[PDB]
């Protein structure tokens, strides 16, 4: 059945296969059904990420069950209050299926669950009808509630967390991805973030550039017009290291990159998502999503 | 060395499959005997045989078990008969009216085991509890 | 009589006359009850008479309570005495604190009472014991074990609803209340701990017992279909095998035999995906982790299962897949190394490119122990492979490729023997093919091995050379390169025997102790020399 | 092999199988439910009557069956 053709696909996924190349996303406005208080409370915030398997018999209509349940477990556990909402807008395409969040409130928020998919279809192909495929989790809150309700979770719907992980080479390339991205109101100077490999806590270097030359730089290094390509990438760490090594004579490119931040969005290699401009919001999230896939696969 | 060890090994992972083997087969026989029973195997006189034999023991328990002491009054089995008519003929109102011939610690015992509710406002109605929904 | 029947008389006289030293009577009968109970444990026979006269209106309460502390049983507890323990209760003549006591043994007793059938018909006098809220949890409790999905009718949702309204959402309540939602969700909409329920009679027996009649890495289990936690025995599944359940999660499907037995026939697409992904994050946060002995002994337990089944994985194949490049050769190797004889049969072309690859690179550069170790492993992936199959390019291409893996080692390690006899021991599981699994076709040892193997120094190589061109032949004669070449290799062989060095040892044996010294050499043990002279080379049948 | 197209077989068969009685099954159980709440008022030691035992158990039966 689809056991099968999952075998032949994953049998089929080696690393040989050139990177395909990306096309830049573009200033598009919140969408109609997306509420912006909704993603005003989700944006400016600081996010978790984990990837999950495919939910078992989810349904988005006994949403008041399931809050019920979880408040009892909590109290198993153990004057707050869980609530479900639905959240419409931000699914990638019609496959993708509706997202929701999950809060935590003190009879004040305090822990806040978002499980989604955007532009996540490969996961959709290889699925059956009872499954729903949300492969995206954001968590916000401590750690105590975000592992009670994976728990609860577990023992639910038979699925895991997984702490998604970023590497030096994904987030190149995701720094390159929004810094392509045209932002009318320059808030936030890029920022880069390393980390040299050593037993003993050492020097942190944290690199920072002002967004117009980052952009004149970007320009310069931009070939493909409304899309990036590994080159463009490769070059353009090349010209940070050039520009780096002239300066001090310190060859970066032997550290780890491990946080890089740009006026839209900025992440973290442990898992650590910050979201400041909706107009490419939902395209990230398309990116990270194939993340949860590949880790999935 | 190995010889030996590999002859243990096969001797036990022999007596393993003999185990498995031994426990499949009572699962095949009970397999195919389920089967063959619900081949075999594919109402309304079952249930009234169930229905007319309970009424009549629990007749034969009333009457050994709440008899009357000696107005006109009437046995506990005819007022539960007209609890059961008038909660099935008048769905939207089962209240019978309490009159003289009902005994007062009939309706009391049935008040206190559940079986009858009294009417919120009017004392002098009781109707049965519907266990059926 | 005996000590304890004694007791068990004196108990069923009732209470006597009024104590002159009655009172040190009745404490020695009670002592010696409790005494046997607490040793090793009572009949059947005996406490269906104890447990109803402690329920009785006979003795005061702190005899009733002392016999009901000590109600253990040895083997099993009778229905029946618990049918007339309920009875004795809804005579009324009973303790608060006695009832309670009694609950608490029911659910502590659960899983000793040889049939719950008729208890189960008891349904409706435990639920009456909800208004009480004395009884309340101990019924919840119990209630939590018994209910069966027959039992969930709208009469009792209803009331446990309006229970619920009254009492608030007790833990006890809300979890008997869930239990209902799984067994009937229509009638709602329009593994758990209960308190006060610690074991008062968990006496060391009743522990080995209990731990006997069980027959975090493994998913806790949580639960007119039957029940899975009352399938706790094998007539049980036999009986309701066409009822079955599947469970929320089915981890526990791998310690559990009795589940493993419906999974080997399901053939469910949803549970394959479930238990897919299941496995495989779980094989993956198990290798993140230790980088051990719990992940050796989830790997061995992973190992037995496959066992079962007589099929492989695909969750330990991709977990295999992706871990075999970063593979030491070191870490789990025996683990490993039993997974790859489960491997789904596949072309002899996908496979190589992302498996033997890796394979090869670590037989080449290893040990000489690790070459006998794939060796073996490889040999059981064919014996997998020929076991399902019972196409066919696929399986003379892996021979071929082992084929040249063996005589490439075979050079390696200065032509040691220790390899040579995994080569040749793998060879005779090949041999077979055409009697043992219907299939018209054999493979040929390359002529490396076949000149290293049969003017070897050593005798049992001679043996096994002997044996494996016998077996040959009598696969050839049972069923156009490979006649000339095996008759080319008789006639080396024929020219080779009738001398051979490795029969100097005999010799000299010979000259310590006889035209005819071939019967010494038989008596010796080379009964597959017997075999081949005999029934194979033909030119001298005679001994 | 044979077992799992027996159980294939008997779960495709399984799944294809699948104003007086509808009000007599609904006073049945009224009757039930009667009768068991009469039994627990009595405070009757219903096991000692032989009768009362063997019905007392034929209580909490699905009309609907």
């Amino acid at each position: 059945p689809l056991q099968k053709r999952l075998e032949s696909v994953r049998k089929q996924s080696s690393f040989i296969l050139t990177p395909p190349r990306r096309k830049i996303p573009q200033c598009s406005q919140l969408q109609e059904d997306v509420d912006p208080q909704k993603v005003a409370f989700l944006l400016h915030k600081q996010w978790t990420l984990y990837s999950l398997t495919p939910l078992y018999k989810f349904s988005y209509s006994n949403l008041k069950e399931y809050s019920r349940l979880l408040n009892a477990f909590i109290v198993a556990e153990k004057n707050i209050k869980v609530i479900f909402s639905t959240l419409l807008g931000m699914k990638g395409t019609q496959r993708d299926p509706e997202a929701f969040l999950v809060q935590i409130v003190s009879k004040k928020v305090l822990w806040t669950g978002w499980f989604c998919c955007v532009f996540g279809d490969s996961l959709l192909e290889t699925v059956s009808e009872d499954f729903t495929c949300l492969p995206l989790f954001l968590a916000n809150g401590a750690e105590s509630n975000t592992a009670i309700i994976g728990t609860w979770f577990q023992k639910t719907f038979d699925c895991y967390f997984s702490p998604l992980a970023i590497n030096a080479f994904n987030l190149s390339w995701m720094a390159a991805m929004w810094t392509a991205c045209k932002m009318d109101h320059y808030v936030a100077t890029t920022e880069f973030l390393w980390s040299v490999p050593c037993s003993p806590q050492s020097l942190d270097i944290s690199f920072a550039i002002h967004p117009e030359d980052a952009k004149a730089l970007w320009d310069s290094v931009h070939k493909t017009p409304g899309e990036v390509t590994q080159e463009e990438v490769d070059l353009f760490m090349d010209c940070l290291y050039s520009h780096f090594h002239r300066h001090f004579k310190i060859h970066l490119s032997a550290t780890r990159l491990v946080r890089v931040s740009t006026s839209v969005a900025s992440a973290h290699t442990d898992g650590k998502i910050k979201i400041l401009c909706h107009k490419y919001l939902i395209g990230v999230l398309a990116y990270l999503t194939e993340l949860a896939i590949f880790q999935i696969e | 060395s190995t010889k030996e060890s590999k002859n243990e090994k096969l001797k036990e992972d022999l007596e393993r499959e003999q185990r498995w083997l031994d426990e499949q087969q009572q699962i095949m026989e009970s397999l195919n005997v389920l089967h063959s029973e619900l081949k075999n195997k594919v109402k309304m006189l079952n249930i009234k045989e169930y229905k007319e034999k309970l009424l009549s023991t629990l007749g034969e328990f009333l009457e050994d078990h709440f008899p009357l002491p000696d107005v006109n009054l009437i046995t506990l089995h005819e007022m539960l008969e007209i609890l059961i008519n008038r909660l099935f003929d008048v769905p939207h109102d089962p209240y019978v009216k309490i009159s003289d011939s009902f005994w007062p610690p009939y309706v009391e015992l049935l008040l206190r085991n559940g079986i009858a509710l009294r009417h919120p406002e009017d004392p002098t109605r009781i109707r049965l509890e519907a266990f059926h929904q | 009589e005996d000590a304890l029947q004694m007791a068990v008389g004196y108990f069923e006289k009732g209470p006597i006359k009024a104590s002159q030293n009655k009172d040190k009577t009745l404490e020695k009968h009670l002592k010696t009850v409790e005494n046997v109970a607490w040793k090793n444990g009572l009949a059947s026979e005996e406490i269906d008479i104890l447990l109803n006269i402690a329920l009785s209106g006979k003795f005061g309460n702190a005899v009733n309570t002392r016999i009901l502390k000590c109600m253990i049983p040895a083997t099993v507890i009778s229905e029946d005495s618990v049918v007339k323990a309920v009875s004795w209760l809804c005579v009324g003549k009973c303790s608060g604190s006695t009832k309670v006591l009694f609950y608490r043994w029911l659910v502590a007793m659960f899983d000793f009472i040889d049939r719950k059938e008729q208890i189960n018909l008891l349904y409706g006098f435990f639920f009456a014991s909800l208004q009480d809220d004395a009884l309340c949890p101990y019924v919840c409790h119990l209630l939590y074990l018994l209910t069966k999905k027959e039992n969930v009718k709208p009469f009792r949702v209803r009331k446990l609803l309006d229970l619920q309204a009254k009492m608030g959402m007790q833990p006890h309540l809300q979890a008997l209340l869930s239990l209902y939602k799984f067994f009937a969700p229509a009638l709602i909409s329009v593994k758990i701990y209960f308190k006060n329920s610690e074991n008062l009679w968990k006496t060391a027996l009743l522990a080995v017992k209990q731990r006997n009649r069980g027959p975090s890495v493994i998913p806790v289990l949580n639960s007119g279909s039957f029940p899975l936690e009352q399938l706790q025995s094998f007539p049980q599944l036999l009986q309701n095998i066409h009822c079955l359940e599947l469970p929320s999660q089915m981890g526990s499907v791998l310690n559990n035999s009795l589940l493993l037995h419906y999974i080997n026939c399901v053939r469910d697409e949803p549970v394959l995906l479930r238990f897919y992904y299941w496995l495989s994050q779980t094989l993956q946060e198990e290798c993140i982790w230790y980088k051990g002995k719990e992940f050796t002994n989830f790997l061995d337990t992973i190992i037995r299962a496959e066992c079962f089944l007589q099929e492989g994985f695909y969750s330990c194949e991709a977990f295999l897949y992706k871990s075999l490049p970063l593979w030491d050769g070191l870490c789990c190797r025996s683990q490993f190394l039993q997974l790859v004889s489960w491997i789904p049969f596949s072309s002899f072309s996908e496979v190589k490119p992302l498996l033997f690859d890796h394979l090869a690179q670590l037989f080449f550069t290893s040990t000489i122990y690790f070459k006998c170790s794939v060796l073996q492993s490889l040999k059981e992936l064919l014996q997998n492979w020929l076991l399902w199959l019972s196409s066919m390019n696929s399986v003379s291409k892996l021979i071929h490729y082992v084929g040249w893996l063996s005589t490439t080692a075979m050079r390696l390690e200065s032509n040691n023997t220790f390899l040579l006899h995994f080569i040749l021991d793998f060879y005779e599981k090949v041999c077979d093919i055409y009697i043992n699994y219907n299939l018209p076709l054999v493979v040929l040892f390359p002529p490396g091995i076949f000149y290293s193997a049969l003017l070897s120094l050593d005798t049992s190589i001679l043996n096994q050379l002997c044996f494996i061109m016998h077996r040959y032949r009598k696969n050839l004669t049972a069923a156009s390169k490979t006649y000339q070449e095996f008759n080319h290799y008789l006639t080396s062989m024929v020219g080779c025997l009738w001398h051979h060095p490795s029969f100097l040892s005999y010799a000299v044996s010979f000259l310590l102790q006889w035209s005819w010294y071939l019967d010494y050499l038989f008596s010796q043990g080379l009964q597959g020399l017997k075999l081949f002279i005999r029934s194979s080379v033909h030119h001298s049948s005679i001994p | 092999q044979a077992s799992e197209s027996k159980l294939l077989e008997i779960q495709t068969e399984k799944n294809k199988q699948k104003q007086n009685l509808q009000m007599e099954i609904k006073i049945t159980t009224v009757i039930q439910h009667v009768f068991q709440n009469l039994i627990l008022g009595s405070k009757v030691n219903w096991a000692e009557d032989p009768a009362l035992k063997e019905i007392v158990l034929q209580l909490e039966k699905n009309v609907d069956m």
